[PDB]
């Protein structure tokens, strides 16, 4: 895996050049960040059970069908299954906000996992109604105060956006 | 320094702030740069010719080779050098005809292609329509291009891939009356209550109906199961403080020909609005 | 999906060029027609369960057979089936005054339809009886413009000659 | 690649847990120390053509015979002098990329796995090396904690070399 | 292969909700900025054949072990596929230009490329350096800062234009990685 | 675009967007003379589905500039100009004189009706026309047996149909379409299992086994394997290729069985340590870890979590998982 | 014949559907930029004698050397015939302005030409030369409206990457 230090980095070497003036000026703006960034991460982590289990138990007031007998979540290690995907989801989305680029998010979670549902028969539009539910869970989660100083992350939260926006689309 | 029109505009440095073509030289420090290249070359006693880029043309110029032009001073001087020419003089447009050659101030030669009202100086387009200017004392003639004189010699240095590839950010568009909503379900069910059900969202009317069966945020709340056993007895009132009143008094409205009611029956959960409701309003209990 | 843009671009991808003067000149048709039919699928978006429920009695007020037993209304969950289907169907024509074309019409509510309202016997005169009646319930002043009542009139009865 | 922020992700990823406040203040240690370290590589980068040039001279001066010997491994010819100031420029420039990401992480992945391989092979050696990175050290003109970021990584390359 | 407008439907499509309100104001944005957008697409396919061209020979000139024997681009077979190889990658760029969305240059063009390039043998860090030189062109014949021609326009900015087309050619670039 | 669920679409977004969207009919006997804009546009649509969207240079167009000016006043274009260019030596040189005879025999399916040989009694109906009276009558088979007037109009330029239901095939048919036609941006020169010189569907083709179909544009797009016997009779080598059976006790316990195939193992990334190991990148027998990428698996259903996880995490890429 | 109309029409006969509301909103272009270029058109017509002499000798003058013995410009006779040769151009883009489309050059100038050239020894360059010249001389305001010349312009850059 690689960040976004690391990413302009192999950029790069690929061309053989030293890094620009203009491309450290820009690198130095991705720490003037830094703080910002690390509260992001430090929210949603921190409530990371009660945003997958109610984000869960809005997916089945909507759709109660997965949990009928015959539906795709019922029983007990088909529901624990379930529960374990959502976490692993948001555990990846929270790899990709700390580092700045959504490479380890595919290569270590996303790749394979449209393949993986397509031979178990899990539904795909139910899987990514429960990516969106986590996701304006937690970009409502980072634009609150809550023991930070006031201030514009509008930048970082559509960088959040889309990292949850990037793991529905791989499985849709 | 001073203002353009003391001394008429007959002054050599204030003549070019006068006629307006190439107000890019005095606003950066380029004219201090094009009286150090004609110290360093001796022109001031033979003539010569230039091509001054114009206004636009400085607006042009890439932003990967702006930046190159402001980290490297040496690149900014034969640039410049690049455009006053010695081969034939002070040349008028007439003389630039068919295609040839020009020796530069400085740099290797340049090719310019001349064929008739159009004439190009390599990378660069001479806008005829004022262009034919001649100084007498100090002589050269003054041409006007539309493009800086760029060779390809001085620019494998520059490239897009440095950092200067366009992006742009693109933010969230989330309401605050929305995700207000949604702070509530990020708390675990034991301390955020009714609120841990607040992610789900207004499904469509038909949703609701007997083959999907999608339950309504109602169904969650104590509100669904208020069955108590005591009961209002209505005949101890007044008579007249007892009020009804119907939804429609209509056969139509109250039930259609095919079942969809809104009033009558089961099929009171299919509105399309009504599926999600405001717990927000009392407490985390 | 059938629309403008794409209906240019397949042109000029088959005969392998560029996209010419000609296809430029398509979209900027997209742009002068553009004011006339997003006020048809805004008016259309924000009034939408008062018309779907306008029209779907519209059928059973002209066929009251489909209560009769063995029938397509015979109980709430076939008639909950039946507004949703007519909710698909006036969702489809919001869908086409976005584009700009009949593409999500074609690919998502017309083909194939001919095969399953014949197998599940769905008598396909009642799926035009409610088009046909939002058609002529219309004022052209009252709810939207004069243009913005040609284009959404237009797509209306491209979905009545689609189903007959 | 090794990093202060991908190793924080490696060693929960690996366990398997979320990012605990283990992990972010590793990468707030990267964030703090990450302005002594992009002036450091602003100015190496500004000034290495003089650092490019010198360092191959002061390999020249040390060793004279590297310009006298006959052969392929040998800098005499004028092709032989071209691939020197080439394998200096590629030193240097693994060591502006380390300052840029914050650790020993792009002079592992494109210079130090497989080193020791291809000097033994095409037969250079590393004493040749050494002494172009102690120039560098001597003479990139740095000072303080700007100084200590830049030979922190000149001198991870020498105990590879040795 | 969708259009702008076909993007948000297929999107309002997954959750059964009709396109009204707030995503219509984004679109009807797409509507008032949609003279700009012809008036650059335009500018691409005016110059399409210098772009290709100076492409494929700048691509050479900085590595010109590719016309040696071993090359890639050796004999005239593989120079008039390379300068045919570029040409249409530069002609699906500009219908996701003129589109407003990368559908027709995923579908059509990046789907399978990568498996194209590894069973020819072309080298993948050369086709990067080649697309790269041809979005330092397309960003300078939208921005105006082309130095070899100047095109007439009206007055204005179209900085988000260039950055919507140079996120069509790094898609190249990360697909037949 | 990938996948299947969002668009409600599946076959547009495995490879055949571009094909599900042209006609190419030539709505008019001949020619008209004085215009040339509309017939250059169906010649060069039956160049590239005849051809396989091969490039045709201006030396090698110009090879076959008599039979162009035959189509059109005097000849039809599926037949007589399809047959006709099927006899040239431009397709001559690259669709049958570099190949066997059975990888000559599927190309010609392809390019000419549009879908794979179903079993060995397609291959071996197409042989027999050679063996007794050579190429020429060869090419003719293919236009001159019942299905080729069956499906096509005689106006019209041939598609493809060997992924449909109404061209009534077998089902392991549908997944061998899906190994000669890569997307748009392919031709059979440019197929990593057919590379202007191989049998593509040799021994798959023949006993009609299925595949797994792998999408273009993919994560693991690039994943292609050997073929090797396994047996002592044949003379075969084990440890190549995984099975595609499941057979004794390990395929029922843990759970049921699947085939996963892995496409990319380099030698840096294997420990958990987000780097390169430093030091000496080689064992003594100087071998790699893995001496092949492109490795596959069968695992059970408990077991395929923590495999999912031991894959990713040491470079590798799921090409595709296939319940067996 | 490449038009609007023709592009329209041919795609709804590939499909065998009837012209649809993504077919006539393709003509209200063609209505709106009408009058940008039917009076560049108009400008071309009644000033076509001076545009092709003051081209005729743009490209005299940089290839001076066709007036060599053995090479193209010999004589008075082949030097007639290549300002004939340019009328023939500014006179098909005169046709594409009225049509709307890259029809009548695609047909009548470009299709065939690239042999006609090779094969009659005549260097494709010297025709280019001319026509970017009268796209350089061109400037918005004077010669025409600010919208003609978006128009002129794109057909002489058709013609180029045609030639080129
Ligand atoms: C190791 C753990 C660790 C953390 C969790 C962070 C925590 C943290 N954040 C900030 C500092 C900050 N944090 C924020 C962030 C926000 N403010 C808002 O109103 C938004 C809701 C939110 C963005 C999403 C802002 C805006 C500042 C800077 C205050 C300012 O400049 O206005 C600071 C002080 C630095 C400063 O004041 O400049 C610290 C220590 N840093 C750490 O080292
Ligand atoms: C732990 C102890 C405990 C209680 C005391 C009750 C308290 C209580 N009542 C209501 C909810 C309510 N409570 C009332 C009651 C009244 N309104 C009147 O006009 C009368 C004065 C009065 C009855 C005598 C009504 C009418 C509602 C419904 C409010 C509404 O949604 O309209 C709710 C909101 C939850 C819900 O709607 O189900 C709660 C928490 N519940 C508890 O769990
Ligand atoms: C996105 C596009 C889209 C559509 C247009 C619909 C099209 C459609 N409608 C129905 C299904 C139906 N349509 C009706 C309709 C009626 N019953 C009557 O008495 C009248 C004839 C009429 C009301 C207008 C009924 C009853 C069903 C359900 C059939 C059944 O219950 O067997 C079905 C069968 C599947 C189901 O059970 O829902 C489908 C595919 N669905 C779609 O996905
Ligand atoms: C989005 C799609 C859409 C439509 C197709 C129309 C359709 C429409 N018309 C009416 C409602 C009406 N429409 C009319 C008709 C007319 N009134 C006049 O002044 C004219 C003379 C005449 C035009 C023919 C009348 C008189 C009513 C009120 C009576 C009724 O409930 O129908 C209603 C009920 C809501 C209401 O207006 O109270 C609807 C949905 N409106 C929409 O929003
Ligand atoms: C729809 C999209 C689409 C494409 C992108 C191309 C993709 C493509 N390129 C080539 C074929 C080729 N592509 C290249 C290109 C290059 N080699 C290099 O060294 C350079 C880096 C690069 C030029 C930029 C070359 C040289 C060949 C020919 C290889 C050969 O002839 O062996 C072929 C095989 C041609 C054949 O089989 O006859 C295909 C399908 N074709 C398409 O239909
Ligand atoms: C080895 C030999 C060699 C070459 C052939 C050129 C090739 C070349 N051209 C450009 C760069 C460019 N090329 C063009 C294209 C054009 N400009 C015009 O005046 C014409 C209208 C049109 C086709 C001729 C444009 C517009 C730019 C960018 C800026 C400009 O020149 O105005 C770049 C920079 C790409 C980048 O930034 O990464 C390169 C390498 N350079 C070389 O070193
Ligand atoms: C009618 C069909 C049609 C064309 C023939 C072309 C031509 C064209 N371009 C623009 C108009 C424009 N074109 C640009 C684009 C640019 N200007 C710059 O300074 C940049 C260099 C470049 C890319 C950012 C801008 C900024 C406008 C102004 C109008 C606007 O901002 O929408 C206009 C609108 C001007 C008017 O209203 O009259 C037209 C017609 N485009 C079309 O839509
Ligand atoms: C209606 C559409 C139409 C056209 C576009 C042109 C295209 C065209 N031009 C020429 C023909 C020509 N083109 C040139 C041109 C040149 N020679 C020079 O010295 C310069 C290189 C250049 C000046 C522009 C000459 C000299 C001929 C005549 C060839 C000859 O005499 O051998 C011919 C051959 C027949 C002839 O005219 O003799 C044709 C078909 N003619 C058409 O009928
Ligand atoms: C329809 C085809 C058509 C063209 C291709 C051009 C071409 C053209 N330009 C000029 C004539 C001219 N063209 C210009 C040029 C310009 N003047 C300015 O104000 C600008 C700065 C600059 C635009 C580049 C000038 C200054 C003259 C007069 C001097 C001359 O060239 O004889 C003439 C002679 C008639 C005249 O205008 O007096 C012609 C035919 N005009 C046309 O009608
Ligand atoms: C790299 C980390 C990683 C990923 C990406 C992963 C995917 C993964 N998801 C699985 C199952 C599953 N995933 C789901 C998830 C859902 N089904 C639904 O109905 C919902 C819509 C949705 C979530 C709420 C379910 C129900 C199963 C069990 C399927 C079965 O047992 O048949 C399995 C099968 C093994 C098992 O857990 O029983 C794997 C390997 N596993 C991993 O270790
Ligand atoms: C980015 C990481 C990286 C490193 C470290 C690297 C080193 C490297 N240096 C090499 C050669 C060389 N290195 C030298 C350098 C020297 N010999 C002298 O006499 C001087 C004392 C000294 C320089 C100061 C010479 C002369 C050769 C050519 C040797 C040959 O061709 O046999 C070669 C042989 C391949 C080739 O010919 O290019 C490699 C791989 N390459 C890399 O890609
Ligand atoms: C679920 C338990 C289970 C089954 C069903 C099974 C079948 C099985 N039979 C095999 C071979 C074999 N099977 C036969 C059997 C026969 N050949 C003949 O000519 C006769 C007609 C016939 C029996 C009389 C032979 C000879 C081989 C060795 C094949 C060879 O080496 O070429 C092999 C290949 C592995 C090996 O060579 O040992 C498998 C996997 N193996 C199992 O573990
Ligand atoms: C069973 C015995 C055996 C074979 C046959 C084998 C081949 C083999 N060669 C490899 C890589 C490689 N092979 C080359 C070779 C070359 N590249 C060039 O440009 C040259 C033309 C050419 C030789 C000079 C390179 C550069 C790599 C590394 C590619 C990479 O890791 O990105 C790899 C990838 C893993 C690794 O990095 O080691 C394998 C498995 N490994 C084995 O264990």
């Amino acid at each position: 895996m690689l960040d976004a230090f690391a990413k302009v980095v192999a950029q790069a070497d690929a061309r053989g050049e030293f890094l620009s003036n203009t491309q450290i000026d820009a690198l130095s703006k991705m720490v003037k960040e830094g703080n910002q960034r690390l509260d992001i991460v430090n929210k949603v982590t921190s409530n990371a059970s009660a945003i997958v289990t109610n984000s869960a138990r809005a997916l089945f007031a909507e759709q109660p069908q997965l949990i009928q007998p015959g539906g795709n979540a019922y029983t007990s290690r088909r529901m624990a299954a379930c529960l374990r995907d959502m976490e692993i989801v948001l555990r990846y989305v929270s790899y990709a906000m700390i580092a700045g680029d959504s490479s380890v998010l595919d290569d270590r979670c996303l790749n394979g996992l449209r393949e993986t549902y397509q031979a178990l028969g899990t539904p795909g539009s139910s899987v990514a109604v429960a990516i969106q539910k986590m996701k304006d869970a937690s970009v409502a989660l980072a634009n609150d105060t809550t023991g930070t100083p006031i201030g514009d992350c509008s930048s970082l939260v559509a960088e959040l956006a889309g990292y949850f926006d990037r793991a529905a689309v791989s499985v849709v | 320094a001073a203002k353009p029109y003391e001394s008429g505009y007959i002054a050599e440095d204030d003549f070019w702030r006068g006629r307006g073509i190439a107000a890019w030289v005095y606003a950066t420090g380029a004219n201090k740069v094009i009286a150090q290249i004609v110290k360093d070359f001796n022109l001031t006693d033979k003539k010569f010719m230039v091509f001054i880029p114009n206004d636009g043309a400085f607006a042009r110029l890439s932003p990967q080779l702006r930046k190159a032009m402001m980290e490297d001073s040496r690149l900014v001087y034969d640039m410049l050098a690049g455009h006053i020419f010695t081969s034939k003089g002070s040349a008028m447009l007439k003389d630039l005809q068919g295609a040839g050659y020009l020796q530069p101030a400085y740099g290797e030669a340049i090719g310019y292609v001349g064929t008739g009202r159009v004439i190009k100086i390599g990378n660069a387009q001479v806008i005829p329509e004022s262009s034919d200017i001649l100084r007498k004392n100090l002589g050269f003639s003054a041409h006007t291009l539309d493009t800086f004189i760029v060779p390809k010699a001085l620019t494998k240095k520059v490239s897009i891939e440095a950092g200067f590839s366009p992006v742009t950010p693109a933010k969230y568009v989330s309401t605050t009356k929305a995700d207000l909503r949604y702070v509530g379900a990020t708390k675990p069910a034991a301390v955020g209550g009714r609120r841990a059900m607040n992610l789900m969202k207004q499904q469509p009317f038909w949703m609701y109906g007997p083959p999907y069966n999608a339950v309504t945020q109602d169904e969650y709340e104590p509100i669904s199961a208020a069955a108590p056993k005591a009961f209002v007895d209505y005949q101890i009132f007044a008579p007249g403080t007892v009020k009804v009143s119907p939804d429609s008094v209509n056969a139509n409205e109250l039930n259609p020909v095919s079942g969809m009611s809104k009033y009558i029956g089961k099929t009171q959960k299919l509105v399309g609005d009504q599926g999600i409701s405001d717990r927000s309003d009392k407490l985390p209990m | 999906m059938k629309s403008v843009i794409t209906t240019v671009v397949s042109a000029a991808d088959a005969a392998g060029r560029f996209p010419s003067n000609s296809d430029l000149e398509s979209i900027q048709g997209n742009i002068q027609r553009s004011a006339a039919r997003l006020e048809a699928a805004e008016k259309l978006a924000g009034n939408h369960e008062a018309v779907v429920k306008e029209a779907g009695d519209a059928c059973f007020a002209k066929y009251a057979y489909l209560k009769n037993p063995g029938e397509a209304g015979e109980n709430q969950e076939k008639i909950n089936k039946c507004y949703r289907d007519v909710d698909h169907y006036m969702r489809l024509v919001n869908y086409c005054l976005v584009v700009g074309g009949t593409g999500p019409l074609d690919e998502w509510g017309i083909a194939g339809a001919r095969e399953v309202y014949r197998t599940l016997n769905l008598p396909t005169s009642a799926y035009v009886a409610s088009i046909a009646y939002t058609r002529d319930r219309l004022c052209v002043p009252r709810d939207m413009s004069a243009q913005a009542g040609v284009e959404f009139s237009a797509y209306l009865d491209y979905l009545i000659n689609a189903l007959s | 690649m090794k990093t202060p922020i991908t190793e924080a992700i490696a060693t929960a990823d690996n366990q398997g847990r979320f990012l605990s406040n283990t992990e972010l203040q590793a990468v707030n240690g990267r964030y703090q120390r990450a302005t002594a370290s992009l002036t450091a590589a602003k100015a190496l980068t500004g000034s290495a053509q003089r650092l490019i040039t010198g360092a191959a001279q002061a390999v020249y001066n040390k060793f004279p015979y590297t310009t006298q010997m006959p052969g392929p491994a040998y800098a005499s010819s004028a092709i032989g002098k071209a691939k020197c100031a080439r394998d200096i420029g590629y030193y240097l420039r693994m060591v502006t990329y380390c300052l840029v990401v914050g650790g020993t992480g792009p002079m592992d992945e494109y210079l130090v796995a497989g080193l020791e391989e291809i000097n033994r092979s095409f037969d250079l050696s590393p004493s040749w090396y050494i002494e172009a990175l102690q120039y560098i050290k001597n003479s990139h003109g740095l000072s303080g904690q700007v100084a200590n970021e830049a030979n922190a990584y000149i001198d991870y390359a020498i105990n590879t070399l040795s | 292969m969708l259009d702008a407008f076909s993007r948000v439907v297929v999107n309002s499509d997954a959750k059964a909700a009709y396109v009204g309100g707030s995503d219509l104001q984004a679109l009807k944005s797409f509507i008032a900025d949609g003279n700009k957008r012809l008036d650059a697409v335009n500018s691409i396919v005016s110059n399409a054949s210098c772009m290709v061209s100076d492409a494929v020979s700048g691509m050479i000139c900085e590595n010109p072990g590719l016309i040696s024997p071993g090359g890639n681009c050796y004999t005239n077979r593989r120079m008039a596929a390379c300068l045919r190889d570029g040409e249409i990658i530069l002609r699906y760029v500009s219908y996701a230009l003129l589109a407003g969305d990368a559908s027709v240059l995923e579908d059509r063009c990046l789907n399978g490329l990568k498996e194209t390039y590894i069973a020819l043998g072309v080298p993948t860090n050369s086709s990067i350096r080649a697309v790269s030189i041809m979005k330092a062109q397309a960003v300078a014949f939208i921005t105006n800062t082309a130095t070899e021609r100047k095109m007439s326009f009206a007055a204005g900015d179209c900085t988000s234009l260039a950055s919507e087309v140079a996120s069509y050619f790094d898609r190249v670039g990360a697909a037949i990685s | 675009r990938l996948g299947t669920v969002s668009g409600n679409s599946s076959l547009d977004k495995l490879g055949l967007d571009k094909f599900l969207s042209e006609s190419n009919r030539a709505y008019t006997p001949r020619a008209q003379p004085g215009f040339s804009s509309e017939y250059e546009q169906i010649i060069s649509a039956t160049y590239k589905q005849l051809f396989g969207n091969a490039y045709i240079m201006d030396s090698e167009r110009a090879e076959m500039a008599k039979q162009e000016s035959m189509f059109r006043d005097g000849q039809l274009t599926l037949k007589d100009f399809c047959r006709a260019l099927a006899k040239t030596e431009q397709y001559k040189k690259r669709f049958f004189d570099s190949r066997p005879l059975y990888g000559a025999i599927e190309l010609n399916f392809k390019n000419i009706l549009g879908r794979t040989p179903d079993g060995l009694e397609h291959y071996r109906a197409k042989s027999a026309v050679y063996d007794t009276k050579g190429y020429e009558a060869f090419v003719d088979a293919f236009f001159d047996d019942g299905e080729y007037d069956e499906v096509y109009d005689d106006y019209t330029v041939p598609f493809y149909r060997g992924y449909k239901t109404e061209a009534n095939l077998s089902m392991a048919a549908f997944t061998h379409f899906f190994r000669m036609v890569r997307g748009s941006s392919t031709s059979d020169k440019a197929n990593p299992n057919s590379m202007q010189k191989d049998i593509p569907l040799n021994y798959y083709g023949i006993t009609k086994t299925p595949l797994a179909v792998i999408a273009p544009g993919a994560a693991g797009t690039a994943y292609t394997e050997s073929f090797a016997g396994t047996g002592s009779w044949q003379s075969g080598r084990a440890g190549l290729n995984a099975a595609r059976v499941a057979l004794g006790v390990p395929a029922t316990a843990n759970g049921k069985s699947f085939r996963v195939e892995v496409t990319g193992y380099t030698q840096p990334g294997f420990g958990i340590t987000a780097g390169t190991a430093v030091g000496k990148l080689y064992k003594a027998n100087k071998l790699s870890r893995y001496p092949r990428s492109n490795k596959s698996y069968v695992v059970g259903f408990d077991e395929l979590t923590p495999l999912y996880q031991r894959i990713t995490k040491n470079g590798g890429t799921i090409a595709s998982i296939t319940p067996l």
